[PDB]
This record gives C-alpha cells, sequence and structure tokens, in this order.
RNA sequence: GGAGGAAGUA
RNA sequence: AAUGCGCAGAUACCGGGAGGAACGCCGAUGGCGAAGGCAGCCACCUGGUCCACCCGUGACGCUGAGGCGCGAAAGCGUGGGGAGCAAACCGGAUUAGAUACCCGGGUAGUCCACGCCCUAAACGAUGCGCGCUAGGUCUCUGGGUCUCCUGGGGGCCGAAGCUAACGCG
C-alpha cells in the first residue's frame, strides 16, 4: 500500500510514498470554520524549546472534532476522505443532517455516504461514538477522553488501535497502543474503529529534505559536539560515551524511568 | 479459613512426587504435605511410599481443626496415586467422592522432547 | 452458483437442432460459462492454485475442440468466435 | 456389555438436539463410544460425530464429565 | 435462496418482557435480511451440561427459514453482539437420514 | 507365522 | 543429584481476568487430491472424480521436448503476533575430557498477511494411456427387488508368467 519508484535517481531508490487509492479525488478544505491559522517551532520567550525543529512547509490547520458529544442523537453522513498534513491519519468530512459540517479522524474501513452517528444507542459500526460503559468489550476503538467530556487525549495517530478489556464499577479497563492497562471512566467518549493509514510506519523518506520538509530539521548527535555543549564532548577522535550515555543537560538516557512516582495517575495503571 | 468438620481434599501426583492439599467446601485451604515435608528428598519424593506418608500429614491437622468426613478429587498419573487414596480412604475421615480431574488436553500445547 | 436456468438459457442458444444438449460448438459454450465464471473467482481467491489446476484442463479441454471444429469445419469455429468472443 | 445402535427406534442421527438419544453414546466422561461400541456403520458413524460435536456446541453435550470411582 | 436452520440460545435469569425484548431482535431481524419464516421451535430452557457464561441454564430458540446465500454469513454480526444472546449456530437444511429404520 | 502402528564403556 | 526456584510467602487450591497457538474420543489398517500435502464446528465461493438414465456430438483420442503453474520442512525480505516447544548462546551433572545424549534458562523460528529460494528417502526409490492373463479375502463409495449382480478405490495370500534373487501378481 505505497509506491515505489524505479531508481533514476538515487534517493528515489528506497524512498516510497503514501497510499491515495482512498482520498476522494479531493484537494479542496471547505474553507468553513474549519482552516485556521499557523506559527512556528520555539517558545514565547524566542528560546528554542524543543530543539531540531523549523523550516517544512505552509501548513493550514483543519478543526477536528474530538468532542463528540455535543452531536448526540443527531445523526451524520460521512462525505469525504481528506489529507491532513498535521496528523499521521487523514481526517473525513461529515455532513450532518441538521445542516452543519464536521471533521474527524479516519479509521479503517470507513466508506462514504455511510451514516455515522454520536450517543450511547449508536450501533457498533465503525465511526460511530459514544460511552465506554456501552461500548461491548474487545472492541476497537480510539478516539478517548481521558476524563470525561474533555476531547478525545488517547489513540489517535496512524493504524492506532484500543481494546476494551473489561467493566469495573464506573470505570473501564483500557489497553493502549503503547501496552498500559488504564482505569477510564465508562462515560468518556469514544469512537469505534481503527484509525487508517495503516501503513504510515512503512513508508521510506528516502533522502533529506523529506526530513526537512517535515519540520524535522537536522539532528547534530553529542559525540561530535565540545563538551561546552554535550556531555559526550568526543575530544581526540571518535573517542567513546566516557561514561554514562546521557543528555544534553545531563540526565541519562538508557532507562531512567522519568516518569513521576508520587503521582495520583499511577493509581489506575498497571504499567 | 474457619475451623469446620466438613472439607475437600486434593492430590497431584507428578513422576517424581505427590504433593497433596486440603480444604473446604468453598476452596479456602488449610494444610498440604509433600514426600518432602514428610521429610525425604530427591527421587524418594516420587516414591509411593513417601507418597503414602504425605497425605498422613494432611489426614492429622485438618482433624486438628475438627474434620469428619472429606471428598478426594484426585489430579495426576504417577504412583502416588492410589497410595494416598488408601491413606485416605483409610485414615480417619471417611470420603464421599473419589472424582479425577487430571488434565487432559485436546493436542493444543506442543510438550517438550519428552 | 450454477442454476438451471444457466445452462438451458444459453443451450437453446446454442444447440444447432433442439434436443442438441452436448456438441462441440454446445461443450465449448457450456465451458466458457464456467472458465468465464470460474476466472473470477480466482481473482478475489488468488491463493486458490488447487482450482486453478482444474481450469487448465478445464480451458485445455476447450482447446481441442475447437482444434476439432477448426479441423472439420471452418465455416463454425470464427462464426462462433464472433459469438463470445474467444482466443486472443 | 452389549452395544446400543438398535437398541433406539427411529431416530433421525442428524437431529443435533434430541440428546436424550445421544447421552449414552458419551461413555461415562464425553468421549464418543467408537463404532466398535455402537454397532454403527462408517457413514453412520460419520453423520453422528458432525451432529455430537454440532449438539457438544449448543450447551447439550459436555465434554469431559469428571470420572468418578475407579 | 436457500433454506437454513437458525438456532439461538439466550440468558434465562430475566423476565418475559426481555426474553421477549429479544424475540423480536431477531425477528426484525431476518426481514432486513429477506428470510421466509417457516416454522420455529421454542422449546424453552434446558439446564446445560457444562457452563456457559459461568450459568447452567439457557432459554433455546429455533428458527428453519429460506433466507439467501448472497446475505447470510453477515447476519449473525448482527446476532452475535446482544450480549444477551451469547450462543449462535446456523446450519443448512440438513435433510434427514435414516437409523434404525 | 506374516503387516501395521526398556542399554554405563573403550 | 545438582544448576534453578523458594521465609521477599512459592509448589498444590478456589474465585476472576488476559493471550496465544492447536483440535482428545470419533480416528482406522479409512477417505480426498497430480504431487506437496489435508483432521474441531458453521457458512460463502470453488475444483476434481464416481454411479444410473440407451439423450447428444461423432475419433474430437494418448503421450508430450521447450514453456507456464503448484510444490512439505528449513531459510529470507517487510509488517505484525508470541501461551507452549525450541536451533544457536550460558550454566548443572556423567566423563579420561563432553564443543553431545540427561536437566535449569533461553533468542531466532514454528503462528498471520504479502512477495521470494523450488530443494528432498518428493518413496510405491515403480512416468502416463489402453487391451488381454485364475482365483480367494476384509473394507471405503454408488447403483440395481439384494448372504445376488455390477462400477469406481485401499489393504492381505496366492494361477501362469517374470527376476540374480528378495519379490511382483
Ligand atoms: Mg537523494
Ligand atoms: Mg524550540
Ligand atoms: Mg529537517
Ligand atoms: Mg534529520
Ligand atoms: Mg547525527
Ligand atoms: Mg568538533
Ligand atoms: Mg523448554
Ligand atoms: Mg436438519
Ligand atoms: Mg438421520
Ligand atoms: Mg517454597
Ligand atoms: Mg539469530
Ligand atoms: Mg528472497
Ligand atoms: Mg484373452
Amino acid at each position: 500500500a505505497v509506491k515505489k519508484f524505479k531508481p533514476y535517481t538515487p534517493s528515489r531508490r528506497f524512498m516510497t510514498v503514501a497510499d491515495f487509492s482512498e482520498i476522494t479525488k479531493t484537494e479542496p478544505e471547505k474553507s468553513l470554520v474549519k482552516p485556521l491559522k499557523k506559527t512556528g517551532g520555539r517558545n514565547n520567550q524566542g528560546r528554542i524549546t524543543v530543539r531540531f525543529r523549523g523550516g517544512g512547509h505552509k501548513r493550514l490547520y483543519r478543526i477536528i472534532d474530538f468532542k463528540r458529544w455535543d452531536k448526540v442523537g443527531i445523526p451524520a453522513k460521512v462525505a469525504a476522505i481528506e489529507y491532513d498534513p498535521n496528523r499521521s491519519a487523514r481526517i473525513a468530512l461529515l455532513h450532518y443532517v441538521d445542516g452543519e459540517k464536521r471533521y474527524i479522524i479516519a479509521p479503517d474501513g470507513l466508506q462514504v455516504g455511510q451514516q455515522v452517528v454520536a450517543g450511547p444507542d449508536a450501533p457498533i459500526q465503525v465511526g460511530n461514538a459514544l460511552p465506554l460503559r456501552f461500548i461491548p468489550v474487545g472492541t476497537v476503538v480510539h478516539a478517548v477522553e481521558l476524563e470525561p467530556k474533555k476531547g478525545a487525549k488517547l489513540a489517535r495517530a496512524a493504524g492506532t488501535s484500543a481494546q476494551i478489556q473489561g467493566r469495573e464499577g464506573d470505570y473501564v479497563i483500557l489497553r493502549l497502543p503503547s501496552g498500559e492497562l488504564r482505569k477510564v471512566h465508562g462515560e468518556c467518549y469514544a469512537t469505534v474503529g481503527a484509525v487508517g493509514n495503516a501503513d504510515h510506519k512503512n513508508i521510506v523518506l528516502g533522502k533529506a529534505g523529506r526530513s526537512r520538509w517535515l519540520g524535522r530539521r537536522p539532528h547534530v548527535r553529542g559525540a561530535a559536539m565540545n563538551p561546552v555543549d554535550h556531555p559526550h564532548g568526543g575530544g581526540e577522535g571518535r573517542a567513546p560515551r566516557g561514561r554514562p550515555p546521557a543528555s544534553p543537560w545531563g540526565w541519562q538516557t538508557k532507562g531512567l524511568k522519568t516518569r513521576k512516582r508520587r503521582k495520583p495517575s499511577s493509581r489506575f495503571i498497571i504499567a | 479459613k474457619r475451623q469446620v468438620a466438613s472439607g475437600r481434599a486434593y492430590i497431584h501426583a507428578s513422576y517424581n512426587n505427590t504433593i497433596v492439599t486440603i480444604t473446604d467446601p468453598d476452596g479456602n485451604p488449610i494444610t498440604w504435605s509433600s514426600g518432602g515435608v514428610i521429610g525425604y528428598k530427591g527421587s524418594r519424593k516420587g516414591t509411593p511410599y513417601a507418597a503414602q506418608l504425605a497425605a498422613l500429614d494432611a489426614a492429622k491437622k485438618a482433624m486438628a481443626y475438627g474434620m469428619q468426613s472429606v471428598d478426594v478429587i484426585v489430579r495426576g498419573t504417577g504412583a502416588g496415586r492410589e497410595q494416598a487414596i488408601r491413606a485416605l480412604q483409610a485414615s480417619g475421615l471417611q470420603v464421599k467422592s473419589i472424582v479425577d480431574d487430571t488434565p487432559v488436553p485436546h493436542n493444543g500445547c506442543r510438550p517438550k522432547k519428552k | 452458483p450454477i442454476t438451471k436456468e444457466e445452462k438451458q438459457k444459453v443451450i437453446q442458444e446454442f444447440a444447432r437442432f433442439p434436443g442438441d444438449t452436448g456438441s462441440t460448438e454446445v461443450q465449448v459454450a457450456l465451458l466458457t460459462l464456467r472458465i468465464n465464471r470460474l476466472s473470477e473467482h480466482l481473482k478475489v481467491h488468488k491463493k486458490d492454485h488447487h482450482s486453478h489446476r482444474g481450469l487448465l484442463m478445464m480451458v485445455g479441454q476447450r482447446r481441442r475442440l475447437l482444434r476439432y471444429l477448426q479441423r472439420e469445419d471452418p465455416e463454425r469455429y470464427r462464426a462462433l468466435i464472433e459469438k463470445l468472443g474467444i482466443r486472443g | 456389555k452389549a452395544k446400543v445402535k438398535a437398541t433406539l427406534g427411529e431416530f433421525d442421527l442428524r437431529d443435533y438436539r434430541n440428546v436424550e438419544v445421544l447421552k449414552r453414546f458419551l461413555s461415562e466422561t464425553g468421549k464418543i463410544l467408537p463404532r466398535r461400541r455402537t454397532g454403527l456403520s462408517a457413514k453412520e458413524q460419520r453423520i453422528l460425530a458432525k451432529t455430537i460435536k454440532r449438539a457438544r456446541i449448543l450447551g447439550l453435550l459436555p465434554f469431559t464429565e469428571k470420572l468418578v470411582r475407579k | 435462496m436457500r433454506r437454513y436452520e437458525v438456532n439461538i440460545v439466550l440468558n434465562p435469569n430475566l423476565d418475559q418482557s426481555q426474553l421477549a425484548l429479544e424475540k423480536e431482535i431477531i425477528q426484525r431481524a431476518l426481514e432486513n435480511y429477506g428470510a421466509r419464516v417457516e416454522k420455529v421451535e421454542e422449546l424453552g430452557l434446558r439446564r446445560l451440561a457444562y457452563p456457559i457464561a459461568k450459568d447452567p441454564q439457557g432459554y433455546f430458540l429455533w428458527y428453519q427459514v429460506e433466507m439467501p446465500e448472497d446475505r447470510v454469513n453477515d447476519l449473525a454480526r448482527e446476532l452475535r453482539i446482544r450480549d444477551n444472546v451469547r450462543r449462535v449456530m446456523v446450519v443448512k437444511s440438513q435433510e434427514p437420514f435414516l437409523a434404525n429404520a
């Protein structure tokens, strides 16, 4: 589900590109309340917070709906499968019989014109969103509210899924793409299905621009820096990480459970 | 956990030992004994004699709570099989069920080279 | 799959005189139905390499009667090829 | 110790429900009795197990009754 | 458009409201799939051998129908969801066979 | 009678 | 026996839950396919063969160099899955030593989708097709008013004949 090329150049011997055998012939985003303005790659003091970021391309945001609890009992029709450059998945422009138009992450096996509805009484066909106290066990499900009525904050990149392992009181057991089993409320809205574009990990960027075209600048490595900048200030030659593998600010990056320990959320997890 | 009189037993006879235990009609266990807890070790653990001695240690501390008649659910295939039953069929606690639940599969889990 | 109507509808449209249930004209146009119907099977079940063999038998079987017609009567050959569009 | 087969009358062996016509095809544990114990024929047994297994799915028949007194 | 036999087992610990709520969930389904309802052998509860959903009792149902094959296996998809239902099996019209004739 | 599916060491 | 596990609560138990592979009896000496191979149940699609009906075509048949397709297990590439088993690796023990058989762990792999190698004790070490040459005997599968006749298969002794024999029949 990718498009390799022929080696008329270097780079484009191995580069692969994604599947558009499912995007609705389209290009234009219905410039309603959807497209917004953009920004850049540091902070509010002008000091690079996350390093090795910038450049890239002009992108336009697409207002995605994660709060699928404001259109309960008001069905909707999937209209179109669109590209979004701000997420690994694609998006879906879907039409509501109300006359409204909105956006949802694109799940698997999602067809066009296919009824899709939010609500506790909605069916299990992929696309529909509802609380988890209602979604049965062993169900592929994505876009989860961690806490009720905050928005989908779990499982929403390409190909990601999540099962349902069983109910416990007003709380539900969830398996995330990581591998944690977390207590989440049962009244947290999640949509059913597995996110689309499960082939994103299979792509190949082939060259160096495709790094730069995606904002991700080139990543210099510590063994080349000077001990003013990095611990591993590889002085003479490719001398080694003179113990022990670490980060520009000093903390080792080899197996340091950096997660907080005296944290309330730890009560709700089983790693 | 509670001091009762009715109960249930349990036997597990490996090719090399015969660990046995006992409990109540519920599931809460109280006592157990083995070819080691009798005192033997090594390949002597699989000697039916030793196995016959294991149920004895089990036969006691049950009575040390006040049992009367118990149930016997065997689970295994070795040679400490009957030597616990005969040890348990005649010990002081009459039986009401000579059950066998030896775990026989349906050819699912491929075994070691043995 | 195959119904009765799928049979005689073809047959009477080829039975070169009524009563003809099986002639080299009919045989082909009765295999050629299954072939054209069986090939669109092996399109989805592309891994059924166990049914793919009988087709080559079915095809190669049909390979021979056309070699009988074209041998004996030229005139009935292409006059049957044009009816179903066969062999290219 | 005899067999069965003729013990029963006109029973539809393709009927995956008349359990009272089957629970004596099961030995004292659930294991289907073999042809050598049911007088059946070749075809007769095959058609039977396919229903025995069927009937075993609807919750009617067991797979392993525990073995009492050996 | 062939004749199949459907089989439906159901929880017992429920009232004839639910117990009849679900029965229509069956009925107004075969219509949505186009089944010629021929009979029904609502034999009823049976005390199962082994437990299913750790319950040994189940309300049995039955439905010999004549539905198309071009819409069959997708059916139990609509059936095997209702967690009140936890045992479904569909079997072709096995036409009867002689024994001890 | 033929046929099918328990040894320590140079 | 030891490595190993185990006072930090195991081995055995009861309740709950997760996750994978593979289907006990039936099951056999049986069936199916060209071979490789194929074993829970249900269903959708699908190939091959066989029996009777006295209907049709009327030699259209057989083999088949080259070609094309399939092809156990192992191995490979890319993504997964991974309960059990387990090459390589480590330790325990036997030993004259043990780079092994016995044991404690254990990665790849065995599982799934796609695309490759295409190899063999691929063996019935028996190419396919047809005709004729005694029988007896259990069995799988059709048919026919039936411990009877007939068609297709798998086993078992054996007529004549063949072989160096074993043996085939
Ligand atoms: Mg380049
Ligand atoms: Mg920054
Ligand atoms: Mg860059
Ligand atoms: Mg870079
Ligand atoms: Mg670098
Ligand atoms: Mg430098
Ligand atoms: Mg192992
Ligand atoms: Mg039937
Ligand atoms: Mg019958
Ligand atoms: Mg211990
Ligand atoms: Mg390796
Ligand atoms: Mg390769
Ligand atoms: Mg002659």
